[PDB]
């Protein structure tokens, strides 16, 4: 029972375009069957390193914590295309968020499915249930509004805002690039 | 700390120039 | 904007290794188009480029165009034949590059291109272990290759062989003694690799970026959590317990000192500031 929004979704493809080429990982946040009302991207490439991931989730619970969301889910994206098992990385993180609350549970962008419009669901979610992470059913509802998170990806990858859209690393860059990337957040508003 | 994550673990011939033992010649 | 500003775009873009493949590839399209005789042979590389950016694209019509052209100009070239094994590779066609790039080292064996584009179709293939230990063999003939050793601390890091990757990326900084980026990398590695032993390593080498670039905040709040995370050891010393907390506290003054900069540049809510609520918890 993991539910996003539409803008998780749009969010998801949006990163997902952002570094085609890299893998990608990030959080979503949702308030205390959970729907992730948010989402945060952080990072791309390499993703094994602790220290950026240690810092990143104290700044996720910070801001979380502050404006009273909690961390609930994450996401990742592997970079090879017939690759769509966790790794060590995804399974650690996601153990860790998931020991707060267990309604938390991780999400992968299947890359294989990933296409301009995302006809299909790239998202897959896997539970931890047994001490294993497994994935949900495929044939689930994943987002909100699928026509919606279907129109809503397809203009904003086609209208470059994947280009605009700035995660947690270019933050890390740069603290004038807003790691809340609150701009795709007004064009998911004006787009909708 | 709350986010005290570990990532080590599985180790997986050696890279070129590399020796693992930890020798004290000097 | 004319194509001289442009090709210089590109010329930067090629400079510094971007894989930002629809830009790069867009604009190498436009000045092959527009202003392929505006200047002489220096398009020639572009071309290069742009078949890349196209097999990172996806858009393949224009990287035909490009192969035929750099072949009918260079027949019998290692360098358009390892393009022309990438063009195999950007359909996953791994046997007939395999192949091309073997009749290549039969023909040059000191050629280096081949060994890297063919363990790339190996990774690509997903064998890590034999693309680690491909890399390897070549660097038992090659060993200074700063390229081939930064990849295979990358896929030691993929692979969690974090004492590997520390090898290779002290080595590195061997190399590159001058560069901030290896010493930063190098003390992450340090740090997931291990405790205290490898904290005291992450924040000395931490401490070695940020004096190499001051600016390097991502390796400055590095310090900081490494800094922390031996205050919050039991193993540390009093006395190294005191330095760790002196040093936590220092780069928790220049991270506020960082985030009212960050602050007083842009003009929006004041997310820098929870951002120091969070170092001061």
């Amino acid at each position: 029972g993991v539910k996003l929004t539409t803008q998780a979704y749009c969010k998801m493809v949006l990163h997902g375009a952002k570094y085609p080429h890299c893998a990608v990982n990030g959080l979503l946040v949702a308030e205390k069957h959970t729907l992730f009302v948010d989402c945060i991207p952080l990072f791309h490439g390499t993703l094994a390193l602790a220290p950026m991931l240690e810092v990143a989730l104290t700044l996720i619970d910070s801001w979380c914590k502050d404006h009273s969301y909690v961390i609930a889910g994450y996401y990742q994206a592997n970079e090879r295309v017939k690759d769509a098992s966790p790794n060590q990385v995804a399974e650690k993180v996601a153990s860790r968020i998931a020991e707060g609350f267990s309604d938390t549970a991780l999400i992968m962008v299947d890359n294989t499915k990933f296409t301009m419009d995302c006809v299909a669901p790239t998202i897959h979610v896997y539970e931890h249930h047994e001490n294993r992470w497994r994935c949900r059913d495929p044939h689930h509802d994943y987002c909100e509004d699928w026509p919606e998170a279907q129109r809503i990806s397809a203009s904003l990858l086609d209208s470059r805002s994947y280009e605009t859209l700035v995660d947690f690393d270019n933050h890390l860059d740069d603290i004038r690039n807003d790691w809340t990337n609150p701009e795709i957040n007004k064009a998911v508003l004006h787009l909708c | 700390f709350k986010w005290a994550i570990e990532l080590s673990g599985p180790g997986g011939l050696y890279p070129v120039g590399y020796l693992d033992k930890q020798v004290p010649d000097t | 904007v004319t194509w001289e500003e442009m090709r210089d775009k590109m010329r930067k873009w090629r400079e510094e290794n971007s894989r930002n493949s629809e830009q790069i590839v867009e604009v190498g399209e436009e000045l092959i188009n527009e202003y392929a005789s505006k200047l002489g042979d220096d398009i020639w590389i572009i071309y290069e480029q742009v078949m890349i950016a196209a097999l990172d694209y996806g858009r393949d019509d224009l990287a035909l165009f490009c192969l035929q052209e750099l072949r009918r100009q260079f027949p019998g070239s290692h360098r358009v034949k390892r393009l022309t094994g990438m063009r195999f590779e950007a359909m996953e066609r791994y046997d007939d590059a395999i192949q091309l790039y073997d009749r290549i080292l039969q023909e040059d064996p000191t050629n280096t291109a081949a060994r890297k584009r063919k363990i790339a179709i190996r990774k690509a293939q997903g064998k890590n272990v034999e693309a680690i230990r491909e890399l390897n063999e070549y660097l038992e003939q090659f060993v200074g290759d700063q390229e081939a050793w930064h990849e295979l601390a990358e896929l030691y890091i993929n692979e969690h062989d974090y004492a590997k990757a520390a090898f290779c990326l002290e080595e590195l900084m061997m190399t590159n003694p001058h560069n901030h980026l290896y010493c930063q990398q190098y003390a992450e590695v340090k740090y997931t690799q291990g405790g205290l032993e490898n904290l005291e390593l992450s924040r000395k080498y931490f401490a070695q970026a940020l004096k190499l670039n001051n600016r390097n905040m991502r390796a400055l709040f590095g310090l900081y959590m490494s800094a922390s995370h031996i205050a919050s050891n039991p193993k540390a010393s009093a006395k190294t317990k005191k330095d760790n907390m002196k040093y936590a506290s220092w780069a928790a003054s220049q991270i506020n000192r960082a985030y009212q900069f960050a602050g007083r540049s842009k003009k929006e809510t004041k997310y820098s500031l929870k951002a120091v609520e969070d170092m001061l918890e």
